């Protein structure tokens, strides 16, 4: 799109219409009459856009009046509101920007950040860019979180996100204009291999694919239009909706060759009854011939009814000669269509385990999008947010995708190997309470007037607690965290002095020998400059390679690579990394997925922030003192990197709006 | 609002799936096994009409007898009304039939011939006879 129409649908708004949120900050306007609306979209409308086509500076509310043409430029307090809106929950003037207003001298509230991944490093930008004084705590020695880049030498590597889904829309496009993110495309290309390490014949690579697109399809239609979602009292997952349509696939396949060969059957049938009729149509004629000669053997001269029956015999045989006759046409018939069905045999199977092994493969590329076993998946759903995903080609980060939460840190209070053990909130405040890493008798109290957490969803999942909060979340919370489902996937970094592989592809696979292991080692990518390729174990695989050495993994790789590529040009890798998210305990996985029984509504409870209960009994009801960001908490874009920001951004918004006062609602 | 071609999915089919664990492998087993019950009874039908045929090795063609080619004559010689009496009692009402005993006459005139002696060859009488058999 183009102009300030595209302006909205580059910040994921519609042009020409109000969204749900403006419509709580400008109960006038929309309530009002049309004109306004549309004053009002397009006044918003412009404001996005001189914020977009140049976001490396503070885009003030004085450039954006300056800038409108009238009679935009004539409600100047309608103004002042929307840009204040569109600043306050990160629509403009979020990221890395040049500020023109320096900070305030003095700040205002208290906010502690738990973690600072991407979302919270999001937040506590915003929030100190708002005048609050924001602290970070952080377990690690490093920020980013689940964005983590590997680094020795000239050798970069991503363990964490790799990819950025598309500019259309995708505020990482705001972010690559401000960080140097050197963007490049994924060529959707994916040549696979199989067990022996011979390429799938492009025939088949077609049309498994074809067949898993049509699988998927498939459960769509079992979900919204047989409504499959229950089955003995509990949640369908995909997983179960697949084999349910496999093996209906597989019955009619059956179902095919039965109706077939009951029509061989059939007419074999109808043969035998006509040769029957021959064969006994043969013996009358045999006897007629012999009475005809018989009757013709008598020499003439002879009495006339013996000449009857010579002329009787003789019709009475041409009449039997002829019926044997037109059954001959019909044997013939019946000839040709039996021939005709056999040479027209219907498909042998639905799939082989030839092909059933190509399709486990587009599973586990499955598998990965979740990271988790389709067992888990909720049928209904899993691809909730479909509706939501960016236009464009999706693109990797060559130089790391560590350099964004790097870059968000500059100027920030984070407090690193700093792990939260307990959080406390009570109506007067909120005190943190962490101990230090490295040596856990050092204990530290953190008191603020509000908590932001961004604790990984595996972490808020830990039983016993990692994390122990103070009271205890109330049961609508904790239920939703139980409900949601926190996946696993993990990648291998094997880094050669030797590019060996096909560097015009990004992407090549691996079939799995069984549907066990279809996730181990299924899928490489060759994303960077230097010689790296990198190796996914996704599915019930994930889990299980966590428990198995780096070196018996970097085998099972060079193993795969050497029988794909050959055992020559397979060097010994230089530098090798083997991620294990499930068992790092700040992240307890890699990123969420709609479990099944869950719901994308569980999204929205984990970003419901708490109120704490009152002090004084009968005391005025308080604040809400914590409050959630983190990829979990934001149900259209979960699991991602842009997910987290815009969740980060979200709170900073709330906080500020709760904190410093929303003054644009009048 | 229907699923893609070549996918099969009916309401019912999904219940005999869905009802038990083990549902789905039975009921592709029973497919499975009633298909080598058809097969298997291709082979004894196959085998039935190959014998079938093995007796019919000859077709006809010893006992074909060669086609009388005869041009129709309309005067019934005292000998072709006598084949037609007789042809009556064995065919009775087949107009055809009894033109091909005869072979000189045509199909009409064997239906004139009925009622033209239908007093002095007792047409009526011999028609009975024939209702006998
Ligand atoms: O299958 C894939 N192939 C692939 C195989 C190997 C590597 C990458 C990709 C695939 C991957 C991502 C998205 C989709 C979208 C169409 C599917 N959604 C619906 C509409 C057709 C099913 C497919
Ligand atoms: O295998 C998959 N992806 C993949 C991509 C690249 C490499 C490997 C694997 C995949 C297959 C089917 C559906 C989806 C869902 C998430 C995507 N939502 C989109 C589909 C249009 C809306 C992912
Ligand atoms: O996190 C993801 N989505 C997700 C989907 C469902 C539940 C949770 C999370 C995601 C992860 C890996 C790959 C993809 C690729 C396919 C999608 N490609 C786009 C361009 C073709 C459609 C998505």
């Amino acid at each position: 799109p183009s102009g300030v129409e595209g302006a909205a649908f580059q910040s994921r708004l519609p042009h020409d219409r109000m969204t749900s949120q403006e419509a709580a900050c400008f109960p006038d306007i929309i309530s009002g009459p049309q004109q306004t609306q549309k004053v009002f979209l397009f006044i918003r409308n412009r404001t996005l856009q001189l914020w977009l086509d140049n976001p490396k500076i503070q885009l003030t509310f004085e450039a954006t009046l300056q800038q409108l043409e009238a009679p935009y430029n004539s409600d100047t307090v309608l103004v002042h509101r929307v840009h204040s809106y569109l600043e306050r929950h990160g629509l403009i003037n979020f990221g890395i920007y040049k500020r023109i207003k320096p900070l305030p001298t003095k700040k205002t509230g208290k906010v502690i950040i738990i973690g600072s991944g991407v979302s919270g490093l999001a937040a506590a930008r915003q929030l100190q860019s708002f005048g609050m004084d924001v602290t970070l705590l952080e377990a690690r020695d490093r920020v980013g979180g689940r964005v983590a880049t590997f680094r020795k030498g000239n050798y970069v590597a991503d363990l964490g996100a790799m990819v950025v889904t598309g500019l259309g829309g995708n505020p990482m496009a705001v972010v690559s204009k401000q960080v140097n993110m050197e963007l490049a495309k994924i060529k959707q290309k994916c040549p696979l291999y199989e067990a022996n390490g011979q390429a799938v014949p492009k025939e088949k690579d077609e049309m498994v694919e074809q067949e898993f697109n049509r699988l998927l399809e498939a459960t769509s239609y079992l979900s919204h239009q047989l409504d499959f979602n229950v089955l003995n009292n509990k949640p369908v997952s995909l997983g179960q909706a697949l084999e349910v349509v496999i093996q209906l696939q597989e019955k009619h396949v059956k179902d095919e060759q039965i109706e077939h060969w009951k029509k061989i059957v059939k007419t074999q049938e109808e043969l035998k009854e006509l040769l029957n009729k021959m064969v006994n149509l043969k013996e009358k004629i045999k006897e007629l011939h012999q009475q005809y000669k018989e009757a013709s053997e008598v020499k003439p001269p002879r009495d006339i009814t013996a000449e009857f029956l010579v002329k009787s015999k003789h019709r009475d045989l041409t009449a039997l000669c002829k019926e044997y006759d037109e059954l001959a046409e019909t044997q013939g018939k019946l000839e040709e269509k039996l021939q005709e069905l056999e040479a027209n045999p219907p498909s042998d199977v639905y799939l082989s385990s030839r092909d059933r092994q190509i399709l486990d493969w587009h599973f586990a590329n499955l598998e990965f999008a979740n990271a988790t076993p389709l067992s888990t998946l909720s049928l209904k759903h899993w691809d909730q947010d479909d509706d939501f995903e960016f236009t464009g080609s999706h693109l990797t980060v060559r130089n790391g995708y560590s350099c964004v939460p790097v870059a968000l840190a500059e100027g920030l209070d984070i407090k690193l190997n700093t792990a939260v053990r307990q959080v406390r909130y009570t109506a007067s405040g909120c005190e943190v309470i962490a101990v230090n890493t490295r040596s856990t008798s050092q204990t530290f109290i953190y008191k603020c007037d509000a908590v932001l957490c961004t604790l990984p969803l595996g972490v808020l999942k830990q039983q016993p607690p990692a994390v122990q909060f103070v009271p205890p979340l109330p049961e609508w919370k904790t239920s939703a965290v139980q409900r949601m489902g926190f996946g696993n996937l993990n990648k291998v970094v094997l880094c050669f002095d030797r590019v060996f592989w096909d560097p015009s592809v990004n992407l090549f696979g691996h079939v799995g020998s069984t549907t066990a292991s279809r996730g181990e080692l299924f899928l490489f990518w060759n994303l960077y400059k230097a010689p790296i390729l990198l190796a996914l174990v996704a599915g019930e695989a994930a889990g299980i390679m966590e428990n198995i050495s780096d070196d018996v993994i970097v085998g099972r790789c060079l193993a795969i690579l050497k029988g794909i590529f050959g055992s020559s040009a397979v060097p010994q890798p230089k530098e090798t990394v083997v991620s294990r998210w499930r068992a790092d305990p700040w992240a307890r996985g890699s990123y969420s997925y709609v479990a099944a029984g869950s719901s994308g509504n569980d999204y929205d409870l984990m970003a419901q922030p708490i109120t704490p209960g009152p002090s004084i009994p009968g005391a005025p009801q308080p604040i809400p003192r914590l409050f959630f960001a983190g990829e979990h908490t934001i149900r259209n874009y979960p699991a991602t990197v842009h997910g987290a920001l815009l969740s980060g951004l979200r709170e900073a918004g709330r906080i500020a709006d709760q904190f410093l006062g929303a003054m644009y609602t009048l | 609002r229907k699923p893609p071609k070549g996918m099969f999915l009916s309401q019912e089919d999904v219940e005999a799936v869905s009802a038990n664990a083990t549902a789905a492998t039975t009921v592709l087993r029973q497919l499975d096994m009633e298909l080598v019950s058809v097969k298997r009874q291709i082979q004894n039908i196959k085998q039935t009409n190959s014998a079938l045929k093995e007796k019919l090795d000859g077709g006809i063609e010893p006992y074909r007898l060669p086609e009388v080619i005869q041009k129709c004559n309309a005067r019934w010689t005292t000998e072709e009304q006598l084949l037609a009496v007789q042809a009556i009692r064995k065919y009775g009402r087949d107009f055809q039939a009894i033109s091909d005993v005869i072979g000189n006459k045509s199909v009409v005139q064997v239906k004139n011939f009925f009622v033209n002696y239908r007093r002095r060859f007792n047409i009526d009488e011999v028609l009975q006879e024939w209702e006998a058999e």
